[PDB]
């Protein structure tokens, strides 16, 4: 982002101006729809606006019931999916997110006890925002929704009376398609998904019941400030769980992130071969310590792939159920002089191919076998070429890097870059440490 | 929103029990926030007693507890000692004020006996009279229980114009000490008869007198 | 091994500006928010300002928005607390501490400080003036006779009184200083000493000043009465 410094001494690179937002812990949230009498009441009187639709809310409700007693069916001991919808709809929800639908359903289970919804539904009574705790002392927001049963009871059943039903009226049927729609979306989505949603969406929670919802949580004056503005970040990394139907209401729960850690230095890590050792005795070093870093109590956490953390512009999302605790000492290699106190595991080995390396602002290149590699523009097709490699090259120079016949583009971000003068490493390197690069 | 309340001051004795109460409001204790305890020694800077309402960092001896439960906490200390007088504040965070503490309370232990205060009376100098100005320096030390009035009246009428009476300060040998100044202008400093200092405690009275003159 | 110091605590006439600082030691300055803790002389404590780890979100109280500014320098180790149009009502003790989370609800300073003391009041500085106090009847005889020199009229307060320029240590004590109506301070020394020691003596207080030096010394004697 901000700096982005080239180090020859062991080839590699190091961005250093990524304030990061680490998640720590969930907050869940508990809703409750109101779908009223509609299986009482029937329309037999010619198929028209709201006979079409009638029937449409009553198969919703069949296959809410279908899918939320075959909810309890997957359920047997299961922890690690094996199966071709669940190992598929698994994945969508990340993998170091995997251990936390286990906390979600684990709390679901304590939820759908008898006893606990009837204490929920008694704490929603009168008002539609009621914080209630649960028996084992966690806390829960409850928010309860009643847009179609302030309709199908009040303004609806006078209509149709009599069974003389779709007669009396021209705009009450357009306004069923109205409140109708949100209840329809919920079922579709928690039928075709077997009730794990994979991320929060406007037909379970709305735009007016997040921002309400992200300012109830006990936090600090910053950290609701920074959700009230990644909130498509926030709605993007959490998913609501399906308790079931009990009676003519649907409960389900959504689990809204919690961002721990709002502001500390982060930094980027990238390497790629380094040297021809000697011509043909292409033997040469190779850091394998690339990903992800940041401070949270003064101890570097550390994510070994770059796919566990995302990127909004400065800010970087990543998550503590996946760090690797290391320790400070560990931001010493990048001055390399083989130092004894953090031994960098690196690599060791002799079969370097040609590879190439994508860094935030520039990119690094390497050519050892004589591969006819050129740096390429827009403007100008081949500008010049290069010998050997680890010649890191910018995204101002260059704008297209070609190795055997296949292109790589180059950001447009600016910085100020820096390059750092060192000799590369010699023939023989003994006092580098031991790494394991096998598997 | 709502400020934090404390009791003003809480009185124990050796070997019993002190309980110190935080009570809170809907807005920071209701929605779910921690109440913290800081000890305040007289001279020092405060130190971390309790966190998390009922944890307690490396160093307390393990006689602090804490509770919290609703919209209150409270803090335990058992077996009191001589050592621990000092002022205990409670720590909470609050919805539209971002940091609330309370107004703190002190920890008095009752091991010392009363004594008597001893006052000194001195008469305004000759040479300070010659520059138009006169005081009266009365001082007070060695009593225990820190709570003195201090009077002074000229002959039978009590004046109440320039008293300076200062609060009472700890001394080194656990006693308190105080003092009253008050001026006048040489005039009316030779023209009443005689001038004195009282001082009360719980209920005693000592009383000194000087005179312009008082030669014999 | 955790060390905060601050410094920069002085006097200053309302309406000026004055800028304390916070050096940290020990840990990484670069990973913890920093809070500004005030405490008015026998009051409680009060929360003043906050800055977060790389000086994106600050937080100030109610009193003192719009007219303090926190300031951070990760490289420098330190925090910065601009101040402008200060008040007589802003007198107080400032401390610097850590911040320390669990991460949802759970907030409190561990780490405090040292502290440094800030005196904003209209009175200007003067030198004292020294008064005698002899001894005189009903304040001798008996088993000792007590005597002292006053100190008047001084506004910052670094007095320190010596008599036998510090070699008289056994029977002195010296009382708190008066704030009296408009800002000034003034107190009172005295020793007790036999009453039948008289004639031979080394009792010529001692009175320095520091901020205006107004260095005197005057002897006291007994007259009759």
């Amino acid at each position: 982002g901000l700096k982005e410094s080239y180090l020859e001494e062991s080839c590699s690179t190091i961005t250093e101006g990524y304030l990061s937002v680490l998640r720590t812990g969930w907050y869940t949230n508990v809703f409750t729809l109101e779908v009223g009498d509609v299986e009482n009441l029937t329309c037999a009187d010619g198929p028209s606006l709201i006979k079409t639709e009638l029937d449409l809310t009553k198969s919703a409700l069949r296959e809410l019931r279908t899918v939320s007693a075959d909810q309890l069916a997957r359920e047997e001991q299961i922890e690690n999916p094996r199966r071709r919808r669940f190992v598929l709809g698994a994945i969508a929800l990340g993998v170091c997110t995997a251990a936390a639908v286990t906390a979600g359903v684990a709390i679901a289970k304590t939820i759908r006890l008898e006893s606990e919804v009837t204490a929920i539904k008694n704490a929603l009574k009168k008002t539609n925002e009621a914080v209630s705790t649960l028996g084992n002392g966690v806390r829960v927001l409850a928010t309860a929704v009643r847009e179609l049963k302030d309709f199908v009871s009040k303004n609806l059943t006078r209509a149709i009376n009599k069974n003389k039903c779709d007669i009396p009226d021209l705009k009450m049927a357009v306004s069923f398609s109205q409140f109708n729609r949100r209840f329809l979306n919920v079922v579709r989505q928690f039928s075709d998904n077997a009730g794990i949603t994979p991320a929060i969406s406007l037909d379970l929670m709305t735009d007016a019941e997040l921002a309400r919802a992200v300012s109830n949580m006990p936090t600090s004056a910053g950290q609701i400030k920074l959700m009230l503005e990644n909130r498509a970040m926030v709605r993007r990394k959490g998913f609501g769980i399906l308790i079931g139907v009990y009676g003519s209401s649907v409960i389900y729960m959504v689990q809204l992130p919690i961002f721990g850690v709002i502001d500390t230095p982060c930094w980027i890590v990238k390497a790629a071969p380094s040297c021809s050792e000697k011509k043909g005795n292409y033997a040469c070093l190779l850091r394998e310590d690339q990903g992800w870093y940041c401070q949270n109590a003064g101890s570097t956490v550390y994510y070994p792939n770059e796919k566990d953390c995302e990127t909004r512009g400065d800010h970087v999302f990543c998550d503590t159920a996946c760090g690797i605790n290391v320790a400070e000492q560990s931001k010493e290699c990048n001055i390399n002089i083989s130092t004894t106190n953090y031994p960098c595991k690196v690599s060791t080995g002799r079969h370097p191919i040609s590879m190439v390396a994508l860094s935030p602002l520039g990119a690094l290149v390497a050519c050892y076998k004589g591969v006819s590699c050129s740096i390429g523009s827009n403007r100008v097709g081949i500008i010049k070429q290069l010998n050997k490699g680890c010649s890191y090259i910018t995204n101002q120079d260059a704008d297209t890097v070609t190795i055997d016949n296949t292109v790589y583009q180059l950001s447009k971000v600016e910085g100020e870059q820096h390059v750092i003068k060192g000799r590369p490493v010699s023939s023989s390197f003994d006092p580098v440490k031991f790494p394991e690069d096998q598997f | 929103q709502a400020v934090v309340t404390q009791p003003p001051s809480v009185s124990g004795a050796p070997g019993q029990r002190v309980i110190i109460s935080c009570t809170g409001s809907g807005s920071n204790l209701g929605a779910d926030y921690g109440v913290h305890w800081y000890q305040q020694l007289p001279g020092t800077a405060p130190k971390l007693l309790i966190y998390g309402d009922r944890n307690r960092p490396s160093g307390v001896p393990d006689r602090f507890s804490g509770s919290k439960s609703g919209t209150s906490a409270s803090l335990a200390i058992t077996g009191l000692q001589a050592e621990d007088e000092a002022d205990y504040y409670c720590q909470s965070y609050d919805r539209s004020l971002n940091w609330v503490f309370g107004g703190g309370t002190k920890l008095t232990v009752l091991g010392q006996p009363k004594a008597a205060p001893s006052v000194t009376l001195f008469p305004p100098s000759s040479e300070e009279l010659q520059a138009n100005k006169a005081t009266l320096v009365c001082l007070i030390s060695d009593f225990y229980p820190g709570a003195v009035t201090v009077a002074w009246k000229a002959d039978s009428s009590p004046v109440n114009a320039g008293v300076e009476t200062t609060k009472p300060s700890k001394q080194s040998n656990n006693k308190y000490a105080a003092s009253s100044y008050l001026s006048l202008t040489p005039e009316q400093w030779k023209s009443h008869k005689s001038y004195s200092c009282q001082v009360t405690h719980e209920g005693s009275t000592v009383e000194k007198t000087v005179a312009p003159a008082e030669c014999s | 091994q955790v060390q905060l110091v601050e410094s920069g605590g002085g006097v200053v006439k309302p309406g000026g500006s004055l800028r304390v600082s916070c050096v940290v030691s020990g840990f990484t300055f670069s990973s913890y928010r920093m809070h500004w803790v005030r405490q008015a002389p026998g009051k409680g404590l009060e929360w003043v300002s906050s800055i977060t780890a790389s000086s994106s979100y600050i937080n100030y109280a109610e009193s003192v928005k719009g007219r303090f500014t926190i300031s951070r320098d990760n490289a420098k180790n330190s925090l910065y607390l601009q101040m402008n149009s200060l008040r007589a009502e802003d007198t107080a003790v400032y401390y610097c501490a850590r911040d320390e989370n669990t991460g949802i609800s759970h907030y409190w300073f561990d780490p405090w400080g040292q502290g440094t003391l800030v005196t904003v009041s209209s009175a200007s500085t003067k030198g004292p003036s020294v008064f005698p106090l002899a001894p005189s009847s009903k304040s001798t005889s008996g088993g000792t006779a007590a005597l002292g020199c006053l100190v008047k009229d001084y506004f910052p307060e670094p007095v320190t009184v010596s008599w036998n320029s510090g070699a008289l240590t056994s029977g002195v004590h010296t009382f708190p200083a008066v704030l009296q109506s408009s800002g000034l301070y003034s107190l009172s020394s005295v020793v007790t000493v036999p009453s039948s020691s008289l004639g031979t003596q080394t009792y010529i207080c001692n009175v320095n000043h520091k901020p205006s030096n107004t260095k005197v010394d005057k002897k006291v004697e007994p007259k009759s009465c």
